[PDB]
Order: structure tokens, then C-alpha cells, then sequence
RNA sequence: UUGACCUCAAAUCAGGUAGGAGUACCCGCUGAACUUAAGCAUAUCAAUAAGCGGAGGAAAAGAAACCAACCGGGAUUGC
RNA sequence: UUGACAUUGUGAAGAGACAUAGAGGGUGUAGAAUAAGUGGGAGCUUCGGCGCCAGUGAAAUACCACUACCUUUAUAGUUUC
RNA sequence: GAAGACAUUGUCAGGUGGGGAGUUUGGCUGGGGCGGCACAUCUGUUAAACGAUAACGCAGAUGUCCUAAGGGGGGCUCAUG
């Protein structure tokens, strides 16, 4: 399956959750007892990985929250044209479906490709939507 | 005026802003803060052109 | 609730069923008053036989078409063949049903014969004069009983010619089952140029 | 349509000699009389057409009887009434073309 | 499938009738499928890309270059296919006019798994701009077999324009083979395409130096 | 239009299957309530029938036929003196007019097994428990 | 007390939610600043 | 000017009629929840109780826009 | 609160969208030229001329088609605003 | 006078709606709550040499992985010194 359930108390920091059908990454967790007799409630503060928005939800601790599958994958650039990166996989597979980043990451990547470094791109998959998060340079195998 | 969701706005101006003059119009949009949004949208267009110029 | 090896019961007593309980304590008294009503009706219609003449007629479904029974009234075609109008038959005591039809000649002939015997057996009084009193009977149904027709004779000769009466039934069922596909194949064979 | 004599099959049932009874007058209730035909023709001449009938006339003239029958099936209840309505409107088109 | 095999058979029949008998051409004529897709946006929708290998080759003689190592070049001597080594690529020294000349020289490129990393570093991104990027080959596989495979490759990639075209095959092949290849190419195209057989704008079959014929 | 359920502020105080307020429909017809108001206006008359004449978005318009059971032209004229029998007081209130029988469902057939001799009468008849002297 | 007002209740006297109320709110909810375009003391 | 017609009124005009009671049974409208489901929301209780309108010695229904598929039956009601 | 249908009739203009009938059109620089793109194409030729090798240019030129985007006329047209 | 086929009204359809309605808010447990899972399972032991056998007893494990890490055959012998 694309996504799998988990418990709120089983969740911990720097883990992925589904909040309002968005892949989110937790920055804050806090548990407070509801009433003296009652079970504690978990208040979760998380950041969407793709959009960067801050989303929070509180739930019972025993409640089950949905968790996405996030895969980070490593590729080499071939060209940046029309806002669409062209990447090259190990064993020689090529994809052009990735859109170029639109922020300061995209600006730095564009300048780095213009001045000619060999750039290593990390793109993540979660719940059927695809994006690029970071780039490095290959220190060896020039 | 033939793009989506514009006639819904145009009904309200006929409903409540028919009897108005431009001094009051500028005062109310400055007091409601939409003019700053229009300014920042045109500014974002300006850095959209400007970043291409700096790249060249 | 559920318990030892017992059948599953379905007793519909979850409403206020004790509000609707009819115990027929008045069976005997109701029978007595019913006989009283019959006797006072007979005294009121003192020559007439307390019930109309009903036709013999064939029972509807395949479970009951082997039997014959009493109908509501005679067909207008039956009373015209008997030779009297429907209004006159209704006045002299013959039940007439305007909405049943005659599709069976044996039933038609039986009802015409039954009307002929009724017209032979009754006495119709003049409307004005003497009234020659005639000691009523109380049941036209008992004076004209419904008789089941004799379908066959009890002894015959064996007429066997080799079809076994099972192959015949099976072939009839098969040709009914594969009727319409055969005319479909025949139609496409005919329109195949 | 005679019965076969056996209990199953196509014409199952007992063979009895038939009678073919006299036809009931209520079986001819929907039959059109001369006087009502004359009245219906005269009031059709007097009243003319309803708006959905006018737009059906345009649909046979432009978009054909298939779209005309689809619109008449949406407008009236059933496909049978739609077919009869499109047939009589086509008759009105032919008669007005003759006029 | 909206398109029917008998209609494909018919249109192939007048296509081969025009190409072979009535107006014969000296060069061998390739049969082309030109498609246009409908109600689709390159900017928002996912850019589909896919490839299939036809059983009988569309272009037997099209020029191919093999970038290769020592083993790959030694095998390429047996294959008879043009090759330049890693030392040759280093010679080239990222000069744009000569690599553009090479890109217009060779339609297809086949490269080794080892050297496919630094093919962009020696050559740059103008191969990705042209759309001719080298295909990986390994020591285990047969180079001439993969030359036949690449010569029989059919690739659909969206890009920016909403119309594509591929070469189904030659005029000179047999009619059933041409029908089967055009049918499997249309099926592959609609398999790559989302909401299949309804985002198909137009399908056109043509021969080289021939008129267009419209299949839906 | 519909019949709004007359409850204060829409609170029904029950299970959620009975929380509907707006889309509830009256079981009798507008023709029926029209002739019932006409009968209350002229209680000395007897309602015979009614027919539609006109409508708009707000109102439906009916014409009600009424017969005077005290007038001598209806006391005589044996075709119509059946309306003078006291069992025909407020036929429109008991649902004995044409639209009343239509709304009560009084028709022959297999489609009217619930409502053929009276819905409550049939319900009592098939919810009665019948016990005889010699128990069967 | 919370039975008597939206603002009632609590172990300290405080409003709880925001006091700016939507124009589309219903009777019994419109207690506070109804459809406020802005709040606070401007200078 | 006069005399009609249509429509709408007024009379302590001549003569009538309706209301209220009773309500076991009858014809309608409206309409729950307790309860059961070992919890509970559909369901059930129940097309019931409560509420409202209208009759009679019975009421209602009733002489097929019926049932059927048979060799066909033949208004309604009740067992 | 928003939309549709009905209540709901009577008149004029102006835009827009489809159907299918046909027309023309595309100029940063460089490059012989006005490069919308794609895909085929090494021979097509009507001139024995144009492409091809070669020049430049991201994109190359004949000879073919396709697809957008534009403007453009018309229908007893279909329609919406 | 104003307004005008727009409001209004009727019926559907989407949104909003603790203002209100109805209901729910596990179990084991050296009291309950927090904790844990002894709640479906597996290995060794407690376990008293057939079998069975408890505790919130002890030491651990499971919600997978594998087109071979399955099946057949052949050849060879491993850790360590
Ligand atoms: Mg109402
Ligand atoms: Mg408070």
C-alpha cells in the first residue's frame, strides 16, 4: 500500500504523518493529560514537506494516525530546461517528469548548472507527488 | 470578464458599491489592505523579470 | 437467550398483542342467531328457496383445474341459449354474471342443461291472483347438486406404440427450452444474403 | 393455438373444444370516432402548437429524429409517447409543407 | 479500441498501393504514425514517457554511434558499428561546434554502464537538449542485438507540443506485419496516455513521400 | 409546497431518523385541504367534488362543487337525494370524495394490499390474535 | 456560567476562542465583534 | 331619459341549516419515546400511545383500469 | 448563503463558446534569407534546379505531413453571457 | 410615488452551521489512573524425567524475507590452527 497506519504514541519526532491528506514531517510533539482520570492527548505540530506549511492536530494517544511512505532517491542532472529537470538513474534510466524547484534552492541549482558543476539531486516520493529537496556536488568520480 | 469566478465579484459591486466615488474607493481599499496585495503582486512580477536579467 | 438443542422459534409477540385478542366465546350463540336469521329470512320469502341457482364452472389454477365447482352466475350467452332474458332470469331466481365468458363447450352445455332442468322444476306464480301455495324447499343447491364429470371408463384395451411417455415429456421440454434460439439461427440464416 | 394434451411444452394443456365468444364492446374503448376526430382536428387548428412542440419541429428540421426523440423522451414520460409524438410532428411538418 | 483492424487493413492497403505501384520512390519509404493528443496540458499533467521494441525493425540502416570502453570497442569492431573511445571523447575537449556536428551525425547513441556517468561530464547537456541521449549497454549483453533493439525502439515522450510522431516501419514489409505494428504502437500510446482512448486527438498514418490517411 | 414540521427551532427530541424538518410532505392533497376549508366555511352544504382551475408559484386554485341537502330540489330528485342521508356529513373530512379515496389508496389490485379496505382496518385484522373455543 | 453565554465558564475569566464572529454565524453564536474587518486601537 | 344584462352588496327581509356533548367500535390527519438489539446511530417498539378533524347503528369497502397464465376464475366484507 | 427550474411577459444591441465549409498568418541575434514547432527524409526534380557534405544558429534549410496558437468569412446553424 | 420581470415565493442541489439534537468515549490489572501487553502467536526455562499446568515469572522473538534463500541432480568440504 501507499500508506500505513500507526499509533500517536508510537509516532516520534522527525517522522512522517498524514495530516489533512498531506504528507507532513513532525517538528513538535506534546502530550497532556485530558483530566486527572483520563488518558493524555497528543498535540502534533508538523511541516508539509512539499509546501512548507505548518499543520497541527490533536488526538487521543490511543488513536491511530495515517503514515505515508517516503522514498528519497539520488540522481544526476542532465539538463534544466523549461522548469523541468532531466535526471539520470543508475543503470542508465532517465526521467524528465520532475519539475524544477521554484525557490532559492531552484535559483542556486540554476546558477550551479549554469556555471557547470556536476550536481547530485535528491528527489522524494510521497503519496503520488514528486519534488526535489536538495543538491550536492560529487567530490570524486569527476 | 470571461474568466472563471469574476461575475460573482461583479454582482457585489453593483449591489453595494454602485454609489461611490474614487476618493472613498481609494480610502476603503487602503483601509482594507488590498492595495498592498496588488502592489506585492506587481512587485513579484518585477523580480520575476529581474532574476532573468541577473542570470543573463 | 439461546440455550439447549431446540428449534429456532419465531413468536411474533413483541407488540401490545394483548390489546387485540379475539376469543370466540360467541361461537354457539352466533350459530344460534345465524339459524334464527335463516329461518326468519325463509319465512319472509316463504315460497322462495333461500338461495339462487349457481352455474357449474371449472376451477382456475393447475392445482385445481381437475375439479369443477359452483360459480357466481350464468353467462348472458348461456341464458340466451336457455331462452330467457337476463332480467327475467334474475327475477325468477337465476344468478347472472355479466363478466364471465364461454370458451368451453362442455361447460356451456352443462350450464344450459342445468338451466333447462331449473325451468322444468320451478313453478312461477301469476303476479296478481290465486297464489297456489307450494311447500318450499330451502336449497336449490341441494335440489341441483354439482356433479363431477366422468372423464373415462374403468376398463379399456392397452394401446402401446413405443414412446414411453418420458421421452415425449423430455423432448417437449427441450424444444420449448431451445425454441427461440432456433428461430434466431433461422433468421440469421435467412438474412445471410 | 390448440393445446397439445400434455402437461409441459409450448402449447401445454388439455384439448377442449373452443367457443370463440362474442366480443365485448369495452375492448374498443380507445377507438377513434368520426365526431371526435373532427373535434380534435378543429381544436388543433384553433390552438396551434405548444412551445415544446415548436422546438421539436425545429429539431426535426435541424438535428434529426434521433435528437428529436431524445428530447421528446426527456420532455414526455416514456419512449413510446416520444415516438408517437415525433411521428405526429413529422406529419404536421409534411402537412404544413403541403400547405 | 475505437480503431478497428479491418479499417487499419483497408487504409494500409491504399497506402501501400500508392507507395509501391503508382508512384515508386528510389529511397526506401518509412511509414509514419503522427498523433495529436486532446484535452491535455504539458505544464500541469504528468509528462508520460515510454518505449517499446517492435519485432520487425522499422529502420535497418540508421546510423548509430557506440561510446564504449576497451571491451566495448573491441566488440564493436566485430559488430561493424562506429565507435569513439573515452580517450577520443577527452580529445574532443567539450567544443560545441564539433559535438553539435556529432549530434547531427548520429541519430542514436549506445554507451557503457561504466562510462554513462561521465558522458555528461565530457559532453555536456546538448544531447539532452537535442533529445538523443545514449542508451546503456553492459558487458553481458550483445551489442549488435541491442543495435537491432535500438533500431526497433519506439519512444513516446510528452515534451511541450501536444503532438507526437514515430516511425512504425517500412513500406516494403508485409501487410499483416505493418497492421500488427501500427496496432501495437497505438495500444502502447493509449497505455501510456491517461484516460485512454478519449485524450486521443487524431491518429494519422502516412508513408514517406505519401499523403496522410486519418484513423479516427 | 411542503409541510414544515411545527417544532420550536427545529428540535425534535428523538432519534436521528426523526430529525427531518424541511422536506416532509403532507399525506393529503392540496385539493383535499381546499375542499375541507370550503366545507368548514359552508357547513350546511355537502361537498360533492372539486377541480383544478389555475396555479402559480405560491397558490393552487380549485373550484368546489357543493349541494344543499335542505333544498327541496335535492330532497326530491331521487338521483341526488342520497346526499341528504346523515352518513354523508363531511365526506371531505372523512376522505370520502374522489381525491380523498385517491389519497387513502382505495383501489382494487395487488398494488394496494396495504390500503384496500382501510389501512388501519387491515392492520388490526392481521394483528389480531384469534382464539377459538376448541383451540386449533 | 457556560450555560448562559459563549464567553462564560473557566477557572479564569477569559473568552476562550476569538471574539470576532462570522457574519454567517447563527443566533446564539453572534456574541462579540460581529464581522470585524479589523480590531485593536489604531494610532 | 328610460329599460335590461353581468357582477358585487345590505336588511331583526321569508324559510331553513352548522356548531356542543358522547366517542367502546368506525373514517382520516398528525405523531413519539421508554423498550429490544445483552453497548448504539438504520432497524424495533410502531405506521402504536398522546394530540386534531369527522360519522352511524354499524361504519368503511363494494359491482374490476381485478385475480390469473389455467380445461381459467368473476363486486365487497368476514372466518 | 450560493446555483438551477417555476412564478415569468414584452423589446433592442454587444461580446463569447462549440459543429462543419473554406481561407490566409508567424521577423531578438547569428545565418543567402522572416527558424511557430514537431516527425520523416537523402535524394526529390516541374527548372535540371533545390536539398544533402558545408557555412551559421538552441533549433537548417529540398521534398512531405501533423499539431497547436492567431486572424478570417458563412450557416433557415447550435448556443451561453 | 418607487421598483420591475430583478427581488419575493415554491421545490431541489452545494457550502456553512456545538446555536441546537441524539449517541459514544475497550479490556487485563496485587484498588483505580499513568506505565506495560502478560489481548493473536513462537523458542528455551520455571514445570516437580508421559501429557497438561499459573503469576504484570525469567531470557528473547513475530505482523517480515526469498524466482531462489523453492524442486531435482552433480562435484566439493567447513570454523580454526
Ligand atoms: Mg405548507
Ligand atoms: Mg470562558
Amino acid at each position: 500500500s501507499a500508506t500505513y497506519p500507526m499509533q500517536c504514541s508510537a509516532l516520534r519526532k522527525n517522522g512522517f504523518v498524514v495530516i489533512k491528506s498531506r504528507p507532513c514531517k513532525i517538528v513538535d510533539m506534546s502530550t497532556s493529560k485530558t483530566g486527572k482520570h483520563g488518558h493524555a492527548k497528543v498535540h502534533l505540530v508538523a511541516i508539509d514537506i512539499f509546501t512548507g506549511k505548518k499543520l497541527e492536530d490533536l488526538s487521543p494517544s490511543t488513536h491511530n494516525m495515517e503514515v505515508p511512505v517516503v522514498k528519497r532517491n539520488e540522481y544526476q542532472l542532465l539538463d534544466i530546461d523549461d522548469g523541468f529537470l532531466s535526471l539520470m538513474n543508475m543503470d542508465g534510466d532517465t526521467k524528465d517528469d520532475v519539475k524544477a524547484p521554484e525557490g532559492e534552492l531552484g535559483d542556486s541549482l540554476q546558477t550551479a548548472f549554469d556555471e557547470g558543476k556536476d550536481l547530485m539531486v535528491t528527489i522524494i516520493s510521497a503519496m503520488g507527488e514528486e519534488a526535489a529537496i536538495s543538491f550536492k556536488e560529487a567530490a570524486r568520480t569527476d | 470578464s470571461n474568466v472563471r469566478g469574476k461575475r460573482g465579484k461583479l454582482k457585489k459591486i453593483q449591489k453595494k458599491y454602485a454609489d461611490q466615488d474614487e476618493t472613498e474607493r481609494l480610502l476603503r481599499l487602503e483601509a482594507l489592505g488590498t492595495l498592498k496585495g496588488i502592489e506585492k503582486q506587481q512587485q513579484r512580477k518585477k523580480e520575476e523579470i529581474m532574476k532573468r536579467e541577473v542570470r543573463e | 437467550a439461546i440455550s439447549k438443542n431446540l428449534p429456532i422459534l419465531k413468536n411474533h409477540f413483541r407488540k401490545h398483542w394483548q390489546e387485540r385478542v379475539k376469543v370466540h366465546f360467541d361461537q354457539a350463540g352466533k350459530k344460534v342467531s345465524r339459524r334464527n336469521a335463516r329461518a326468519t329470512r325463509a319465512a319472509k320469502i316463504a315460497p322462495r328457496p333461500l338461495d339462487l341457482l349457481r352455474p357449474v364452472v371449472r376451477a382456475p389454477t393447475v392445482k385445481y383445474n381437475r375439479k369443477v365447482r359452483a360459480g357466481r352466475g350464468f353467462t348472458l350467452a348461456e341464458v340466451k341459449a336457455a331462452g330467457l332474458t337476463a332480467a327475467y332470469a334474475r327475477t325468477i331466481g337465476i344468478a347472472v354474471d355479466h363478466r364471465r365468458q364461454n370458451r368451453n363447450q362442455e361447460i356451456f352445455d352443462a350450464n344450459v342443461q342445468r338451466l333447462k332442468e331449473y325451468q322444468s322444476k320451478i313453478i312461477v306464480f301469476p303476479r296478481n291472483g290465486k297464489a297456489p301455495e307450494a311447500e318450499q324447499v330451502l336449497s336449490a343447491a341441494a335440489t341441483f347438486p354439482i356433479a363431477q364429470p366422468a372423464t373415462d371408463v374403468e376398463a379399456r384395451a392397452v394401446q402401446d406404440n413405443g414412446e414411453s411417455a418420458f421421452r415425449t415429456l423430455r423432448l417437449a421440454r427441450s424444444e420449448k427450452k431451445f425454441r427461440g434460439i432456433r428461430e434466431k439461427r433461422a433468421r440469421e440464416k435467412a438474412e445471410a444474403e | 393455438t390448440v393445446k397439445t394434451g400434455i402437461a409441459i411444452g409450448l402449447n401445454k394443456g388439455k384439448k377442449v373444444t373452443s367457443m370463440t365468444p362474442a366480443p365485448k364492446i369495452s375492448y374498443k374503448k380507445g377507438a377513434a370516432s368520426n365526431r371526435t376526430k373532427f373535434v380534435r382536428s378543429l381544436v388543433r387548428e384553433i390552438a396551434g402548437l405548444s412551445p415544446y412542440e415548436r422546438r421539436l419541429i425545429d429539431l426535426i428540421r435541424n438535428s434529426g429524429e434521433k435528437r428529436a426523440r431524445k428530447v421528446a423522451k426527456k420532455r414526455l414520460g416514456s419512449f413510446t409517447r416520444a415516438k408517437a409524438k415525433v411521428e405526429e410532428m413529422n406529419n404536421i411538418i409534411a402537412a404544413s409543407r403541403r400547405h | 479500441s475505437k480503431i478497428t483492424s479491418s479499417q487499419v487493413r483497408e487504409h494500409v492497403k491504399e497506402l501501400l498501393k500508392y507507395s509501391n505501384e503508382t508512384k515508386k520512390r528510389n529511397f526506401l519509404e518509412t511509414v509514419e504514425l503522427q498523433v495529436g493528443l486532446k484535452n491535455y496540458d504539458p505544464q500541469r499533467d504528468k509528462r508520460f514517457s515510454g518505449s517499446l521494441k517492435l519485432p520487425n525493425c522499422p529502420r535497418p540502416n540508421m546510423s548509430i554511434c557506440i561510446f564504449g570502453d576497451a571491451f566495448d570497442v573491441d566488440r564493436a569492431k566485430s559488430c561493424g558499428v562506429d565507435a569513439m573511445s573515452v580517450d577520443d571523447l577527452k580529445k574532443l575537449n567539450k567544443n560545441k561546434k564539433l559535438i553539435k556536428k556529432l549530434s547531427k551525425k548520429y541519430n542514436a547513441f549506445i554507451a557503457s554502464e561504466v562510462l554513462i556517468k561521465q558522458v555528461p561530464r565530457l559532453l555536456g547537456p546538448q544531447l539532452s537538449k537535442a533529445g538523443k541521449f545514449p542508451t546503456p549497454v553492459s558487458h553481458n549483453d550483445d551489442l549488435y542485438g541491442k543495435v537491432t533493439d535500438v533500431r526497433s525502439t519506439i519512444k513516446f515522450q510528452l515534451k511541450k507540443v501536444l503532438c507526437l510522431a514515430v516511425a512504425v516501419g517500412n513500406v516494403e514489409m508485409e501487410e499483416d506485419v505493418l497492421v500488427n505494428q501500427i496496432l501495437m504502437s497505438v495500444n502502447f500510446f493509449v497505455s501510456l496516455l491517461k484516460k485512454n482512448w478519449q485524450n486521443v486527438g487524431s491518429l494519422v498514418v502516412k508513408s514517406s513521400m505519401g499523403p496522410a490517411f486519418r484513423l479516427y | 409546497g411542503n409541510r414544515k414540521r411545527p417544532v420550536p427551532k427545529g428540535a425534535t427530541y428523538g432519534k436521528p431518523t426523526n430529525q427531518g424538518v424541511n422536506e416532509l410532505k403532507y399525506q393529503r392533497s392540496l385539493r383535499a385541504t381546499a375542499e375541507e376549508r370550503v366545507g368548514r366555511r359552508a357547513a350546511n352544504l355537502r361537498v360533492l367534488n372539486s377541480y383544478w382551475v389555475n396555479q402559480d408559484s405560491t397558490y393552487k386554485y380549485f373550484e368546489v362543487i357543493l349541494v344543499d341537502p335542505q333544498h327541496k330540489a335535492i330532497r326530491r330528485d331521487a338521483r341526488y337525494n342520497w346526499i341528504c342521508d346523515p352518513v354523508h356529513k363531511h365526506r371531505e373530512a372523512r376522505g370520502l370524495t374522489a381525491t380523498g379515496k385517491k389519497s387513502r389508496g382505495i383501489n382494487k389490485g395487488h398494488k394496494f394490499n396495504n390500503t384496500k379496505a382501510g389501512r388501519r382496518k387491515t392492520w388490526k385484522r392481521q394483528n389480531t390474535l384469534s382464539l377459538w373455543r376448541y383451540r386449533k | 456560567n457556560p450555560v448562559d453565554h459563549p464567553h462564560g465558564g473557566g477557572n479564569h475569566q477569559h473568552i476562550g476562542k476569538a471574539s470576532t464572529i462570522s457574519r454567517g454565524a447563527v443566533s446564539g453564536q453572534k456574541a462579540g465583534l460581529i464581522a470585524a474587518r479589523r480590531t485593536g486601537l489604531l494610532r
